[PDB]
Formats: structure tokens, sequence, C-alpha cells
């Protein structure tokens, strides 16, 4: 899946700690536009009964931060790495995510062979996925193993048309890697449901290698309720895996009495902005 | 002085509802308003003399 879809108003952080109150702001970060498209990357079972390789986790080019987005009930989706080599010659970035837990670890993965996968590939007979999760061999010099509370924090889908979204946006700039988390518990009927809410500052982390290529670590055993097609290009279907790439701009902020962005508007996309 | 912020005036508590990350308060020509205390969690509006 390659297709495009229309991303309306979903993309502002806070860009600063400091706290205001019923003031338009105007600022110059790097934002995701305005009515911007994005791809729908896939995970499916390609021929699931066997081992089929299915190519659905690719490598990314990470032009100047990533969006992020994820709709699904379940904890299938945990883990990112990032780096310009994946390599033994240089460090490599690892966010994977425990069982309540989250563990980063800036390290030399040499070999990355692939995602562990069951032959079977079946969830609708048995639901334990235990302990399969080895990808990296020799960890030579390396440090900085940040812990802390995990990033994720499951909110429990339940009566049906009710589950979580998730968004995140990655930054790398001047040595320092910044993660901006939300979760909406409200999805309903739309995969990327009109609203305009916030993103979250979670974690602060000074590494300061510099990033150039990245990969997703997905739960390759087994991924149900997934259509697929071998379409490309400005087509239609479901990935329920979508990606976004900023861009320095120029935004109107305005803060509720509160302190809570409710509205915002890009200052070139249209003259009446 | 609190954190290496220099000022003078008188500090009173007030009803700010500071979200656990944002710890400065400001308002309009960059003057502050509010400061979090370095070693209590309590938030305090700050007036001019
Ligand atoms: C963005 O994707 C849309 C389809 O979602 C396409 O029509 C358009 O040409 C693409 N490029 C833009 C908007 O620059
Ligand atoms: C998380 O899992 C990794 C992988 O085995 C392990 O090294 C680490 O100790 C675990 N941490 C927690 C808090 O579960
Ligand atoms: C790590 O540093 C040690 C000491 O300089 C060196 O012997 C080793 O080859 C290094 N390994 C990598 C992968 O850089
Ligand atoms: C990022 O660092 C690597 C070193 O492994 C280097 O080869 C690459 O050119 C760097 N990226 C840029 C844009 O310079
Ligand atoms: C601001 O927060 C208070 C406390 O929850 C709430 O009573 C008030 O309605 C809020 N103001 C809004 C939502 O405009």
């Amino acid at each position: 899946t390659q297709s495009y879809t229309n991303s309306f108003t979903r993309g502002v952080y806070y860009p600063d700690k400091v706290f205001r109150s019923s003031v338009l702001h105007s600022t110059q970060d790097l934002f995701l536009p305005f009515f911007s498209n994005v791809t729908w990357f896939h995970a499916i079972h390609v021929s699931g009964t066997n081992g089929t390789k299915r190519f659905d986790n690719p490598v990314l080019p990470f032009n100047d931060g990533v969006y992020f987005a994820s709709t699904e009930k379940s904890n299938i989706i945990r883990g990112w790495i990032f780096g310009t080599t994946l390599d033994s010659k240089t460090q490599s970035l690892l966010i994977v995510n425990n069982a309540t837990n989250v563990v980063i670890k800036v390290c030399e993965f040499q070999f990355c062979n692939d995602p562990f996968l069951d032959v079977y590939y079946h969830k609708n007979n048995k639901s334990w996925m235990e302990s399969e999760f080895r990808v990296y061999s020799s960890a030579n010099n390396c440090t900085f193993e940040y812990v802390s509370q995990p990033f994720l924090m499951d909110l429990e889908g339940k009566q049906g048309n009710f589950k979580n979204l998730r968004e995140f946006v990655f930054k790398n700039i001047d040595g320092y890697f910044k993660i901006y988390s939300k979760h909406t518990p409200i999805n309903l009927g739309r995969d990327l449901p009109q609203g305009f809410s916030a993103l979250e500052p979670l974690v602060d982390l000074p590494i300061g290698i510099n990033i150039t290529r990245f990969q997703t670590l997905l739960a390759l055993h087994r991924s149900y309720l997934t259509p697929g097609d071998s379409s490309s290009g400005w087509t239609a279907g479901a990935a329920a895996y979508y990606v976004g790439y900023l861009q320095p701009r120029t935004f109107l902020l305005k803060y509720n009495e509160n302190g809570t962005i409710t509205d915002a508007v890009d200052c070139a996309l249209d003259p009446l902005s | 002085n609190f954190n290496g912020l220099t000022g003078t005036g008188v500090l009173t508590e007030s009803n700010k509802k500071f979200l656990p990350f944002q710890q400065f308060g400001r308002d309009i020509a960059d003057t502050t308003d509010a400061v979090r205390d370095p070693q209590t969690l309590e938030i305090l509006d700050i007036t001019p003399c």
C-alpha cells in the first residue's frame, strides 16, 4: 500500500514550556502543513500460513523529523529503530517497549536479520505471543541506557467502535532528541477523524547522533484484521499505519484561558490565512 | 531569587492551573508572572511593588 490521504488539522505541539493564557501568539517552527498528504504503510499476512516475507517494514528518509499516528486496539506496534547506518560502524537507537516499561538504548547494533515471525501466523486460534524478540547480536561500546515510565499507556477498548489513537512526533536537533506524544481515546468510525488536539511533550533525551534512516519494529508473528492491495500512487484502502514529514512553517496559535491550545492557522496555505 | 531568576515584588498564592511540564508564567511584554519553587511544587503569583 502506497496510497495518499489528507491530514486535515493535525500535528501541533507546544513550542515552549512557558505558560500563557488568552493570547494569540505567532511562532516560526517545524510543523506539519495543514491539508498535506500522508502515505499508508501496511502490515499484512502475506501468505501467513508459510514464512513468506511481507516487507512491511521499509526504511524511510527521515527528512527533518517525523510525524506518526497509529489506530489499533492491541499492542501490536511496539518500538522504533533509528540511525544513519544501522551497521557496525556507528551507533543506533532502540526505543523498544516492555510490558509496562520502556528502555531506550543507544548502542551499536551490528546485525538485524529480520523481525521474528511465527510460521503459522494465526491469532484466531492462539492468542499468546511470548518472549520471541531478539534482533541485536553484538553490543559493542555504548552508554546512555535511559529508562523511565512507559511511553504508551493501554487505553482499553470495549463495546466496539471505540479504540485508542496514538499520535507521536519525533525531532532531533542540536544534539537534543524530543518525542511529543498524545493519546486520543475517541476515534469512532474514522481512522483520521476531524478535530483539534495538541501534542504533549513527554521526554527530552540528549544523545547527539545524526539521524538519516529509521525502521519500525512490528510483532510480525501475526497482525490480524488486515486488508491489502498491490496498488501504488494515489489510491484507496486501509493500512492503520501512517507517516508524515515536517517543514519549517509559521503558525498562529490561540491559547485558551486555562492554557491549552484550541485553534491554529498556518500563514502559507491560503491568502485568507 | 528563584533558580537564578532575580526579581523584586510581592508573592501571593494564586489559582493558576499550571500543567506539570509548564514551569514559568508569562504575559505581554515578556514579563514574568509566576514561578515554580525549586524545592516544593507550588505556583504563586508575583506582583510588582
Ligand atoms: C498529495 O496527495 C494527494 C492525494 O492524497 C494528491 O492529489 C496530491 O497531488 C499530492 N501532492 C500535493 C498535494 O502536493
Ligand atoms: C525490558 O526488556 C529488556 C529485553 O529483555 C530487558 O533487557 C529489560 O531489563 C526489561 N526491563 C523491564 C523494566 O522490564
Ligand atoms: C568501541 O570502543 C572500543 C574502544 O575504543 C573499540 O575497541 C571498539 O572497536 C569500539 N567498537 C565500536 C563498534 O565502535
Ligand atoms: C550522518 O552521519 C554518518 C556517519 O555514520 C555520515 O556518513 C552521514 O553523512 C551523516 N549525515 C549527513 C547528512 O552528513
Ligand atoms: C478551565 O478549567 C476549569 C477546571 O476544570 C473548568 O472548570 C473550566 O470550565 C475550564 N475552562 C474552559 C473549559 O474554558
